[PDB]
């Protein structure tokens, strides 16, 4: 069936995405989360040192 | 030819070219300046934070 | 087709409404997927239409950008949502954008807008030819925007459809149950990764072209 | 400007400095370049070879040992040089050939010395071709 | 959560609205003239 | 040439994009950015 | 009308050939554009927008070739 | 040594024996660009005194241009260059040699 | 009506000849990308965008070139 | 009676292939232009008008090809 | 049979002239590869993933022209 | 009397295709203009008139092929 | 009746025209390899082994055009 | 007699194709001429003669095709 | 027996075109050969083997049209 | 008897497509020639011999196309 | 044999196109040759045998086009 091969192929690209794109994108996204967190803590540090 | 990649550097290219030009010439052309060019005694030494002299290797 | 166009409205409305657990400043896992694209959009818009009134003339280029890139995204589902295989809407709104920048130039400049078809310095004996040289290209690039997106998306939809229909004797009766007999599936998967790539890149490049036409409209070159 | 103002300089004895010159054919990094008048500005290294300087005098062969093809927009070409080349005194074969053979024989040293030996062999071949 | 912000509605997109009206007029006039269906 | 449900509905929907998104979403992305700016000074 | 439509279709099919040059040239314009912007990182602001206008005017030729192909078809 | 022993990392002796020679200076430049990799540092400072006519002296310093500022510059387009010839690095090494030799 | 569909097939073929321009264009834009990054490493993160746009445009030329083939074929 | 129009269509379709010549013309003109403006930004206002006239005349040849295509068809 | 199948096979023969572009494209792809890597070897790790992207996309368009030929040769 | 003018139109078209040489050539010599004048703008007035007199007859090559096409048409 | 085999034969003949891609392909890749080895004598051992992969890829287009031609011969 | 002149016209057109080579070459040769004079402004006086000689004989090559097109059209 | 032989001759005549690949093969192969030996006189024993291999593999796919043409001519 | 002489005329007409070889060849050989002469004029009498040999070979290819066109014509 | 002879004539007339291989080939090989002898004179005796080798091996391609054109003629 034409509709049989299509669903299997879509499962294939979902598996490929989870195997390759999902980990790399996860690392990039978590790195950006971490960068935002450290700049927030740097802002807090600047505030508390200025108050001190 | 391969001074940048395989050779030492471009300065080595000029060094070898000048040495070949001076040495491979006529006997009467080996003047005092050519003698100074041939004679090299730059004993460079690698110092450090504690002035650890590695070695005065010839140039 | 109407119910299918509402679906893309629901998916991208949920991009933020159904994403932020408490609207945290750190951002959720799907708020990032939109602020990153927003950052890219603001970056190359200030790159291309950089100067005054760029901010006032950014939002509709942005709106076209998400329109087109989720429109390409929904063309990955196997019952591909490639505008229900009609794709004439791209042409109609490309003509709409052409009329929009034409009116932009005619109001911002007026009679100076006719100087958009002639550059700053041209030879006197050669200007009457180059004016008509540069005019018809401008009125013609009102279908060039449409056929690009139409080409890529529906070409992909019909090539996967054609490959799937052509895949009749691969494992049922054919004894070659290996990649030699499974070339259809292999090139289908290759052309689908290609399709995703060309869809995202073509959305970005059409954003560039629309920004370029807006720059030609609000400014003079 | 009419012609060129060649500035041929050496660390020991400069040759020319703002002197009128017609052709300053010099061995560029790729090949050799012909300079006649108001040449396009450019900066590029020179391999050793004859720097042909046509002036009011007769033919003047000037083999170079290193320099740059630095030309100004105002036709003030400045060919830096290290070693001069007398028209006839420098041309000798016995000592050059003996040194070339000796260097080829002692060219089997380490790779750092091997590259220098190969470059010396190539420049000796260039000298032999220049000898004519 | 949901913020209704006052943003330009037609101050900058008005030529786009004229273009939309023009395309509506073209579709309406071509539904019987240029349709040929 | 039937375009009643392909042109009109899509056109209205893209007005919904151009209005609702530019009123809500890009504004609150920029609100996130400017709030980060404000806390960062 | 049979051979007439056949030749109209053939004429459209050959008219679309008028875009091989457009296809390679609207690519080489950006190719040399990125080569130049690599030569000077900082000229992008002035080499980009006019490169895009040259792009539009270089896609124009393929644009008219498909226009005449459509005229042959329709 | 007595001012900044930590900063100094290379010393060369037996140079001021007599009038300068080109070969020694070029070899010193090669060693400096090899072991110290002067290309990494955007700016290189060379210290050398300058007498005006006979008596008065000043510590004149000449800037050194690296390959980074040769491959790109405000007016690098005036002079025709060959990309395949690697003329940025070539001119960087040539100026490092000539400026240092004449400075010494 | 047999020769009409026959000429439809010929028109589709002579139309899909025109993707060779796309084939040259994609390769040449990527070629500009690669030698630009090769001669100086620091420009890659700026050059890659317009390289992939070079792909997008060059392929799009072929897609709309044999779009008249598909219309001819279908 | 009908293959006369068929030959008209074929001639127009083969005539509109000169458009890609103008496409190459204007495209390589723009590519050389930005290659030569990347070096010496100062040489821009003198390479502008003559560039304009050059791609103008290349597109003029291309549009004359389009015009003879139209004349053969019309 | 007859002129319809004859025209189908004529189209099958003609459609392969599009592979000119694919072949020349992969060719100049590797020509640029070899020239850029020869300019400096340290750039190989940055150019190789873009290299694989490039030649993969070139035979992707080659695949496009060959399967249009495949469809054109069949019913 | 019928295929007479049919082949006349065929010949007019296959003569009008002959504009590629002029189209590419005027622009390639003009690309030489661009790169040369970028190398040195001081001799712009030295390379300009030769260019004019050259690509004028380069377009005249077109003009001869167009004369052939018109004699093939009328 | 024999037109099917006849058209198969001209189709295969023009399908051998797919070999130009591979021919000029081998040409340019080998020549650029020669240039690269000439510029860097020490890079031959790192360019040739990768070059074999692209040689297989460029024979691939040749044998693809060959086998589509063969489908029209046997 | 009708196919005679019909194929005569077809041959005249496919002969006047051979003018594309001239239309390319006559322009590229003096393209390199101006490139050289840009590299060396004072060398025009000597690079002009043989460059325009090749230029004129390329005109002649194109004129062969023009003449044979006229022969297949006016004879 | 008549149109089949006609198609055989036509196909051979058009297929023998495919040696343009071998022609441009030798073209740019010994172009790079000469360029490399001129710029690198020492590098000859390396350029020449790859050069003759380039000649051989370019002419193989160039004459892979010629030998099928002979198979198609006879 | 109409179609055989028609075939002769058509073959004679297409035999002139070979002029790309001759014309482009002479053009490029003197393009590189004058580029080299401008790069240095001290080797005029050495580069001229293979230059006149270049006309000889390229115009010889031209004469081959001429004599095929003439033999097909006569 | 009537239409057979006509197709033989067409086959020869389309066989003679392929001389472009040799035409561009030998020409650009010897353009590189003259560039190489200009840039350095010491390489002349080393390149010239290669030049005549390319001469022979591309007149080979010219000769194959020759006798495929002549085989159908005779």
């Amino acid at each position: 069936n034409d509709e049989s091969i299509l669903l299997l192929t879509f499962l294939g690209f979902t598996g490929l995405v989870a195997k390759y794109l999902a980990p790399a994108y996860k690392d990039f996204a978590d790195a950006r989360m971490k960068k935002v967190s450290d700049v927030l803590n740097a802002s807090r540090n600047k505030h508390v040192e200025a108050v001190k | 030819s391969a001074w940048r990649k395989a050779g030492i550097s471009y300065a080595a290219y000029l060094n070898v070219a000048a040495q070949a030009i001076r040495s491979s010439l006529k006997t009467e052309l080996q003047t005092a300046s050519v003698l100074n060019r041939s004679q090299t005694d730059a004993f460079y030494t690698q110092y450090k934070n504690g002035t650890a002299a590695s070695e005065p290797t010839p140039i | 087709f109407s119910l299918y166009t509402i679906i893309v409205l629901l998916v991208i409305t949920s991009l933020y409404t159904l994403t932020n657990n408490n609207n945290k400043i750190i951002g959720s896992r799907w708020l990032i997927s939109q602020e990153a694209i927003y950052d890219t959009i603001m970056n190359m818009t200030k790159g291309q239409i950089g100067g005054k009134n760029w901010g006032l003339y950014f939002p509709m280029i942005f709106t076209l950008f998400m329109f087109i890139f989720i429109a390409n995204l929904i063309s990955m589902i196997p019952y591909s949502f490639a505008l229900s295989a009609h794709l004439v809407f791209i042409i109609s709104l490309s003509i709409v954008i052409w009329l929009g920048n034409t009116i932009l130039g005619l109001y911002k400049h007026g009679w100076v807008f006719f100087s958009l078809f002639v550059p700053a310095g041209t030879p006197l004996p050669l200007v009457p030819l180059l004016v008509i040289i540069e005019t018809l290209s401008y009125f013609a690039r009102a279908i060039s925007l449409g056929l690009r997106l139409g080409s890529n998306i529906l070409a992909g939809h019909l090539l996967m459809v054609i490959l799937a229909g052509l895949t009749f004797n691969f494992m049922l009766i054919n004894l070659f149950t290996l990649v030699f007999g499974f070339v259809p599936l292999a090139m289908i998967l290759a052309i689908m990764m290609l399709e995703f790539a060309i869809g995202i890149i073509q959305g970005y490049v059409w954003a560039i072209l629309t920004a370029s036409y807006l720059k030609d409209a609000v400014y003079l070159h | 400007s009419s012609g060129l103002k060649l500035q041929f300089a050496l660390p020991h004895e400069t040759l020319y400095s703002g002197s009128e010159v017609t052709q300053v054919n010099l061995p560029a990094k790729s090949g050799r370049i012909g300079v006649l008048a108001n040449h396009v500005p450019t900066v590029e290294q020179l391999l050793p070879g004859v720097v042909e300087v046509m002036e009011g005098s007769n033919s003047k062969k000037f083999f170079i040992s290193g320099g740059f093809a630095t030309v100004q927009p105002d036709s003030q070409l400045c060919v830096t040089a290290i070693e001069a080349f007398p028209l006839e005194s420098f041309s000798q074969e016995n000592i050059k050939n003996l040194l070339a053979e000796a260097k080829k024989n002692v060219s089997s040293s380490d790779a750092r010395e091997a590259a220098e030996a190969a470059i010396q062999v190539e420049v000796l071949e260039n000298l032999q071709s220049v000898l004519k | 959560m949901l913020k209704r912000f006052p943003t330009p509605i037609l101050k900058v997109y008005w030529p786009f609205f004229v273009a939309g009206a023009a395309v509506y007029y073209g579709m309406s006039k071509a539904a019987d003239l240029s349709s040929n269906t | 040439f039937y375009f009643m449900n392909q042109l009109t509905y899509g056109f209205l929907l893209m007005i919904t994009l151009l209005i609702l998104f530019s009123q809500f979403f890009l504004p609150m992305i920029l609100r996130l950015y400017v709030s980060r700016l404000f806390i960062s000074k | 009308m049979q051979l007439v439509l056949a030749a109209k279709y053939i004429g459209a099919g050959i008219s679309t050939i008028g875009l091989l040059g457009a296809g390679i040239g609207i690519a080489i314009v950006f190719a040399a554009l990125i080569n130049g912007v690599s030569r000077n990182p900082s000229i992008k602001d002035t080499v980009f927008p006019m490169a895009i206008l040259g792009f539009a005017l270089s896609e124009a030729t393929g644009l008219f070739c498909l226009m005449v192909s459509f005229l042959l078809l329709f | 040594l007595r001012t900044h022993p930590n900063n100094i990392k290379l010393s060369i002796n037996g140079i001021g024996k007599d009038a300068p020679t080109f070969q020694e200076s070029a070899l010193i430049a090669d060693k400096l660009l090899s072991v110290m990799k002067a290309g990494t540092y955007p700016k290189i400072s060379i210290f050398y005194n300058d007498p005006v006519s006979s008596l008065s002296f000043e510590p004149s310093e000449k800037p050194i241009f690296n390959a980074k500022t040769i491959e790109q510059s405000p007016s690098f387009g005036k002079f025709e260059i060959d990309t395949d010839a690697n003329v940025p690095r070539d001119l960087f090494e040539y100026t490092l040699a000539n400026q240092m030799l004449t400075a010494m």
